[PDB]
Order: C-alpha cells, then structure tokens, then sequence
C-alpha cells in the first residue's frame, strides 16, 4: 500500500526500491508573445529515479525535442516518465530489477501500472510522504548535466557521494532529504550555508562537499535553522 | 401465451416475474402464472417472508420446454423443474386455469418495458454464463460470485461473465500504453466486439442480463460487470453510429426500470459522471442523460 511514516524503514531492508520522481520531467519557462499572448517555451528534464538504500540515483534526462509536435504535454509526461522507467526495469539484470517502486506523485500510478504490465511481481505504491525530490535540480551537477544535454541521456550518480562509507541508509537518506528540503524552501540561503568556506570542496565525482563528520553536523543544523525560520515566514507564527 | 404452474405455495414468499410481483400467502392456494408472453427470454424469482436475504430466480424461456415451479422443503426453496411428458403437463395447466388459481402476467399493451430490457438477451447466451448444462432454464441469486471476482471459490455456482480489465495486457497493446489506455476503441472493437462477442448484440445481451441479475438479486458482481461494460463503449473514442443510438435506449429503460430507492448501491458514482460528463460518448447518451439528470441529480 502507500508508504508513510509507519512503515518508513521499510526503505532500508533488503528488499530492491525505487523512488520515481516525475517533478522536473516537463519544465517549461512562461513568457510573452509579440502579439502579447502567453506560449511555454521546455526546458530539458529528468527524471529522477532514486534507491533509497544504495543511493544509486538514475538520471534519465528528457530532451526537450520529446516533446516536438505533441499535445497535452503535462499529460504525456507521466507516460513518457512510466515509459523510460519500464525501460530501466527492462534494462537492469533480473537480480537487480526492483520489487517495489514508489511514486512521488498518484498521478503516476497508472502510467506506471500500465507500462510495467510485463512485471506483475513488481509493485508499484503511492506514498504519503511529501518528499522533496523537485530541488534535485538545486544540485548544481545535476541541472549541469541536464541543461547541457544536446540529446537523450542516462546519467548515474550516487545522490549520496561516500557517505555510507561511514552512516548508514537510513542516515543518509535524512540527510539527502533534509538538505533537499532547505534547498526547496530557500535555494539562495541553502546554497550559501554549504560553500561558504571555500575550503571544503566537492570532489569531481561527487555531488556534495567532502565535509568533515563534524562538519555535517553544523550543516545539518543550519539546514535545520532553515527551514524552521522560513516557516515563521510562511506563516508568521 | 405460455404458462409456469406452481405445484404449491407451502410457505410465505413474494414471487416475481420480471418486473412484476406479487405476494404469496404460506399455503395459500397459488398454482402459477399464466399468459407469459411467447418470445422473450424471462425470470421468475423469489423472496422468502422469513429471509429477506438471498432473493434468488430462474431465467427461462417457454419455448424451449414446459417448466413449473416445486417447494423442495430439505432444500429450502422454489424448484423450477421441467415436465418432459407434454401431455400431463397441458393437464395440469389447464385444469388449475379451470379452477382458476393462476395469477395473469400483467401486461399492458402499450408497455415494451420487457422487450427494451432483454431485446439482446439469448437464453443460450445465459446458459454460457449459467453453466449447468442439464437444466434448460438458469439459477442465479444475490450471493453468487463472478468469475472475475473468483480471481481476487467454487466454479459451479460461478457467473462466467466476460472478463474486463482496463490494465491487463489484454487491453493494452505493447507501445500503445497511453493510446490504448486513454481510447479503449482498440479493447472494445477488435478485442471484445470482434474478437470474443462476435458482434454488438450478444454485448449488448451480457450488458443487458448483468444489469437484471443486479436488479432483481442485488447481485453485486452483476453491477460491476454492467458498470464496466458502458465504461468500455464510453471510454473509447471509436463506436460504431448504431451501438451508440442503442446504447443510448437500453440505458435508459435500465435507468427507467431501477427503484428509486435503490440508486444508491446499483449506480456507480465514478462511472456514470465519467460517461455522461468526461467520456468521448458524452455528447451521445442524450435520453440517458436527460433521465439521469431528472432522477438522481445527487448522485452527479
């Protein structure tokens, strides 16, 4: 069924996932035509497809000429999104293929459902969470490789860098969520609290500055102070 | 005109016969229903005083034998059963006429409620459905579970309808997902109409004796079975002019003939708005529409 709070661990068994986000496959900028009608221009996406467990993020990058000549472009989008996802299953060796994938989104489901037909055995579920895997494209190599691609493109990163060499899943993902959740609340002070120092770089296979145990401590606080300021904000409570 | 005598009417029941009923007194003198109009396929069905659940019935066309009704009392219930002796059966008939204990089928003449209902249905279709291939005539009552159903016990007692199920491979064809998905045309013309009905009319005869299964035994498999069969001609963007006309005036004698009171289990919310409102065949139901609108605007 859907995946909430109670059954959160479940993220970090043994059992195969992945999370299916579909929030930055369409992207459009809005504007003004000469006759002063409003047109989209797409921008190139991606979707981002997540083991929460290992971290190995698949970046399946879509190429604003997917969308040449159709209609109901939002609507296309989740199909187009439950089409390369199928793919990837397809692609993956049997023992690697999941056995579950979760939708950020319900209006995924049938999409998914519908092409993953050919694997009744893997499950696909909603989830409650309100995951914040639209600022992926906060991650500066992320929207890099993205906005540079001249055509259709996987790219694989691990969304975690080396931290499980020292932290566990469950940690890690906290972690990834909580910077993504400030990254979403406020990019320009997010981005600042994590380069700061110029000290601590980001190596070239990563995607996150190379921060001392110690230092990610600091961080996580500072993102903590974050995202609890902008919501005063928000609400002014 | 055909007859179905009763042997006895030992205990407290009310008796149907299509959409007509009346009440029978335990041991009240009751010996069958006479003037059945020859030509329709029809269904006599009952509910006990004591156990207002599990209605129960039995499809039956006369011409295909002479059928009367029994009280078996270690079974609990009325029998149809067929005389195969043509001579003791005109007997037995005519001298209950004589003495005048048979209720007529009640008729008016200007009244096809009958005939629009059950203009597709084929008593050899129900029997495909009905499996019990050593009775001319079916059973079918409020409990009995579908063969879809059954997928997610026993096959005996299963109502074999067609299965339909719009994320199954058989509806979808591979590198058509979202096509398919969105214009079912594809499941219903050549999947369905072409390949497992044949043609419009045994669809139609499914859809129309799903829909009477519901009404007259609250069979909620029926419902579903009914429900999906308007959702596949009103999700598909391709339907051929004539199925749509007469898919237009079954409904509206279905929507006619249910009870007011029971709108509430017997109609689908989803299906229905989706139908009249979202579907491609919107524009296309406008009796079916109109009566919706009139008489249960709530539910839309």
């Amino acid at each position: 069924g859907a995946m909430n709070s109670s059954n959160y661990a479940e993220l970090f068994n043994n059992d195969i996932k992945l999370f299916v986000d579909d929030t930055n496959v369409y992207r459009v900028t809005v504007h003004k035509t000469f006759e002063g009608n409003v047109a989209t221009k797409a921008i190139n996406g991606c979707i981002f497809t997540l083991n929460p467990k290992t971290g190995h993020l698949f970046l399946k990058i879509i190429h604003t000429s997917v969308w040449a000549g159709q209609k109901r472009l939002s609507q296309l989008a989740k199909w187009k999104t439950a089409e390369e996802v199928s793919a990837l299953v397809r692609s993956l060796p049997k023992e690697e293929q999941p056995k579950q994938i979760i939708v950020t989104r319900k209006a995924m489901l049938d999409p998914l459902e519908v092409h993953m037909l050919d694997f009744p055995n893997i499950a696909i579920r909603p989830t409650e969470l309100r995951l914040p895997f639209s600022a992926a494209m906060s991650i500066d190599k992320l929207s890099d490789v993205v906005m540079k691609a001249t055509e259709p493109q996987m790219v694989l990163f691990n969304i975690y860098d080396d931290w499980l060499d020292r932290i566990s899943s469950y940690t890690a993902f906290s972690r990834l969520t909580l910077l993504l959740r400030a990254l979403k609340t406020n990019e320009e002070s997010a981005k600042m609290i994590l380069l700061s120092d110029p000290t601590i770089t980001i190596k070239s296979y990563h995607l996150w500055p190379s921060f001392t145990d110690e230092q990610w401590i600091t961080i996580e606080s500072q993102m903590r102070d974050l995202i609890l300021t902008e919501y005063g904000r928000k609400y002014n409570v | 005109m055909n007859t179905v005598p009763f042997t006895s009417a030992p205990i407290e029941v009310t008796i149907g016969i299509d959409q007509y009923s009346f009440n029978v007194k335990e041991n009240q003198p009751f010996h069958g229903i006479k003037d059945i109009p020859i030509g329709h396929v029809h269904v006599i069905h009952f509910q006990h005083a004591d156990n207002s659940s599990m209605r129960y019935g039995y499809w039956f066309d006369c011409r295909m034998g002479n059928f009367y009704i029994q009280y078996d009392p270690k079974d609990g219930l009325y029998k149809m059963m067929e005389e195969r002796d043509g001579a003791k059966f005109e007997n037995i008939v005519h001298n209950f006429k004589e003495r005048q204990m048979m209720v007529s089928y009640p008729k008016i003449d200007e009244d096809d409620t009958w005939y629009n209902l059950t203009e597709f249905v084929q008593m050899d279709k129900i029997r495909k459905i009905v499996r019990k291939d050593e009775n001319q005539f079916s059973y079918v009552d409020s409990s009995m579970t579908t063969v879809q159903e059954n997928e997610l016990s026993d096959p005996a007692h299963s109502l074999n309808y067609t299965v339909i199920n719009f994320k199954s491979r058989e509806a979808i064809r591979p590198g058509h997902e979202m096509e398919d998905f969105l214009d079912k045309s594809y499941y219903l013309n050549t999947v369905m109409l072409q390949g497992i009905f044949k043609n419009s009319s045994n669809y139609f005869g499914e859809l129309q004796f799903a829909f009477l299964n519901a009404m007259f035994f609250g069979n909620y498999g029926s419902s579903l079975q009914w429900h999906a069969m308007i959702e596949l001609i009103c999700s598909s963007a391709t339907v051929p002019k004539h199925m749509l006309d007469k898919l237009d005036e079954i409904l509206y004698y279905q929507i006619k003939t249910l009870p007011e009171q029971y709108s509430d289990i017997l109609l689908n919310e989803r299906v229905w708005n989706i139908c009249l409102y979202s579907s491609f065949q919107k524009n296309s139901l406008h009796n079916t529409e109109k009566i919706m609108e009139n008489k249960y605007p709530e539910l839309l």
